[PDB]
């Protein structure tokens, strides 16, 4: 099985 | 300690069970909106095949808290829905939720359902293409959406994906910037990795009607605050330059950053309307790098912080802003005999040190002195080491000063089963909250934190803490124990509502339950002006006049009394009283040229990342930090 409350808007790292 | 009588009357009728299906299936949880109520849980059965066969969605709704679900799979009809898109939810409380369906073979684009009434209503939509990456919304305007295809091209949709129309065709990597603006890159003649370095950056203000190239030359692109970065390639080399442009990329300057190879990679570790802290990796994957805090313009890079931990990739880094105080942020650093230890800045990465030991601890294994240490931050990194951390640091804004960590105190971060630790003050006092791992959550903005043990056991007790975790009422929320897999409070942390999810104890299933209690009695009254007392930020030496001063002022804050009990309140707002400090040469940053031998900046007689920028222009040589707000006082 699986649970995942996941963020609207997670900040993810930007990568350049 | 141990003031509250009566509490288990007071949670009891607020205690809210609900089961869901059975554990053959896997649930994904989504808040809709501030001051709702309003939570979806996905429950989602699958046996994958090589081709599909068998798969059940089912789509349940609460509008109060998590406390009861009505169950809504009628709605979206008899539909299968792919996890991986997930429940793309609209900011603010515009309340459009959008989910993406599974379709048969042959169909020439995918299916969504949309609702934008927080779940009450949605409609079938079939699109023009397959969808690749998660529909992604405009911030200024809910109803506009962009989403990348299967094919690599741009659709825009003006009617909440109502209608979509392809804006443009080999597009790589898209997002959103401010007043509706689609900045975006696309390759030329082979794909995206193929063509990485020689891509091109496009701009449309207009929804795709009008075009401008910004760029050429392209690795890739990010949006940091104020700021637009480019990542350029050298021409005749496999090198490449981050590039800078504060008006949506019309005018660029080079940033004053050292270039990379292949190899290495930036990083926007974090952006505001200020500046931007920069990591660099250092060449050949050794698995560090440099951080480099920028000026207000986004252009001129002070050397922050040396041998900051970031793996190789990218992916795990334990930079954190601490959110309940400013100017403060936590990361961790390799050493020199390859220990990882953990440094905290204060003043937005002027001067970063250890932090401090907590009062109720032994200094472990790894310390040097028994009596003499350091505390050290387990987060992203330890996460990824499978260490026994079930939760990053925890801090919110309007619970202002809390900071909830686990940790390690000795010399580094140490391999043994961490306690969980609490600073009241941004991370200056420490101080051992609960022994073991927990996972954690702070509620109505630092009235109550909650907590729940990490076991392998199942479990069936919540500890509570009016008094910002001084103090632990100990709570027995259900008779038969759950196998427990997270929390889910209110984003914001102004709600008093948890909900407890789990899985039961194995009889003729397992099934998917959720204990939600409020604690509306526990803080039955509200706080009266008298419940709050001043609280200086920073404060270091008391009978100092410069006591609190970072970057160029104090706050003094109205915090909540420890010993009061009562509730903030969902309206409650953050009190605060800024004084302005006297400059001196500590608020001004060196200006490009310019360096403190020891503090006054001077001038130097320019080698590496320096004398590329200089070649590739007027100052007296200091400039002032960016966010500095100081007033009179020293002044070049
Ligand atoms: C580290 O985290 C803190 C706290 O999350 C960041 O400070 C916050 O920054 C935001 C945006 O830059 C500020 O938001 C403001 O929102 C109101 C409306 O709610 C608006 O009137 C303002 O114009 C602004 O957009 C917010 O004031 C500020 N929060 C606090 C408590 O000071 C900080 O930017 C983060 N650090 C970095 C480097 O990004
Ligand atoms: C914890 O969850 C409960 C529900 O389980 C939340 O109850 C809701 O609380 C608000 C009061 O702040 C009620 O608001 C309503 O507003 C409208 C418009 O002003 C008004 O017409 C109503 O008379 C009412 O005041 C809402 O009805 C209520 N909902 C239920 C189902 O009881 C509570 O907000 C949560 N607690 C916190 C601190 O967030
Ligand atoms: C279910 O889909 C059918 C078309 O296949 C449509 O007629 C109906 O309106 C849909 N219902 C909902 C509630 O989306
Ligand atoms: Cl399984
Ligand atoms: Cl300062």
């Amino acid at each position: 099985p699986r649970w995942d409350a996941p963020l609207r808007d997670p900040a993810l790292r930007q990568l350049l | 300690c141990g003031r509250v009588r009566d509490f288990v009357a007071k949670l009891a009728n607020n205690t809210h069970q609900h089961v869901f299906d059975d554990l053959r299936g896997s649930v994904s949880l989504s808040w809709v909106g501030d001051s709702t109520g309003v939570i979806l849980v996905l429950t989602t059965f699958h046996v994958p095949l090589v081709i599909m066969t068998f798969g059940q969605s089912k789509l349940y709704r609460s509008e109060d808290y998590g406390k009861n679900f009505k169950d809504i799979t009628d709605l979206i009809n008899n539909t299968f829905i792919r996890t991986e898109f997930g429940m793309a939810i609209g900011p603010e409380n515009s309340g459009k939720v959008v989910l993406t369906a599974e379709v048969s073979g042959g169909s020439r684009g995918g299916r969504i359902f949309r609702s934008s009434d927080f779940a009450k209503n949605f409609v079938q939509t079939d699109l023009p293409f397959h969808p690749l990456t998660q529909m992604m919304y405009s911030p200024q305007n809910s109803d506009y959406l962009l989403a990348l295809s299967t094919e690599n091209g741009l659709w825009v949709s003006k009617n909440f994906g109502g209608k979509w129309e392809e804006i443009h065709k080999a597009v790589c990597l898209a997002k959103w910037g401010s007043d509706n603006t689609i900045f975006f890159t696309t390759y030329a003649n082979g794909s995206c990795k193929a063509d990485l370095g020689a891509l091109e950056l496009w701009r449309t203000s207009d929804l795709g009607k009008s075009f401008k190239t910004i760029g050429v030359k392209i690795y890739s692109f990010g949006l940091g605050g104020r700021f637009l970065f480019a990542s350029v390639m050298a021409d005749k080399d496999t090198t490449r330059r981050i590039h800078v442009s504060t008006d949506q990329g019309d005018t660029w300057s080079m940033a004053q950053l050292p270039s990379v190879g292949q190899e290495q990679f930036y990083s926007i570790l974090a952006a505001n309307d200020d500046m931007v802290f920069m990591h660099v990796d250092e060449p050949g994957d050794t698995g560090f790098g440099t951080i480099f805090t920028s000026d207000d313009r986004g252009i001129v890079y002070s050397k922050s912080l040396d041998r900051h931990l970031y793996t190789t990739t990218g992916g795990e880094t334990d930079f954190t802003n601490v959110t309940s105080l400013r100017g403060v942020y936590i990361t961790s650093v390799l050493s020199e005999d390859n220990s990882i230890q953990t440094m905290i800045t204060f003043d937005q990465g002027g001067r970063w040190t250890h932090l401090r030991k907590p009062e109720n601890s032994e200094c472990d294994a790894t310390a040097k002195n028994k009596n003499e240490c350091s505390l050290h931050i387990h987060a992203s990194y330890s996460i990824s080491q499978k260490l026994n951390v079930p939760m990053a640091p925890l801090s919110e804004p309007n619970a202002v000063g809390i900071v909830i960590a686990h940790g390690s105190v000795g010399d580094a971060i140490s391999v043994m089963v961490p306690d969980v630790y609490i600073s009241d003050d941004g991370g200056y006092s420490w101080t051992k909250m609960l022994e073991g791992p927990h996972y954690y959550t702070i509620l109505d903005s630092g009235g109550i934190i909650v907590a729940i043990e990490h076991s392998s056991r199942p479990i069936n007790v919540i500890k509570f803490s009016t008094d910002e975790g001084q103090c632990w009422q100990t709570y027995t929320f259900t008779r038969d124990p759950i196998y427990f897999t997270g929390l889910a409070s209110e984003p914001g942390a102004r709600s008093m509502n948890i909900s407890i999810w789990g899985f039961t104890e194995s009889f003729l299933t397992s099934q998917w339950v959720s204990y939600t209690i409020d604690f509306k009695d526990i803080l039955e009254r509200n706080c009266e002006e008298k419940d709050y007392t001043i609280w200086l930020a920073h404060s270091t030496d008391p009978e100092d006049y410069e006591d609190g001063c970072i970057l160029g002022y104090k706050e003094q804050f109205l915090r909540l009394r420890k010993s009061s009990v009562c509730q903030n309140g969902r309206d409650y707002v953050v009190t605060k009283q800024p004084s302005i400090c006297l400059c001196s040469l500590e608020d001004f940053l060196c200006d490009f040229g310019y360096y403190r031998p020891e503090s006054k900046c001077v001038e130097q007689p320019l080698k590496g990342h320096d004398l590329e920028f200089c070649l590739y222009l007027t100052t007296n040589g200091y400039r002032k930090i960016p966010g500095d707000k100081c007033q009179g006082g020293v002044n070049p």
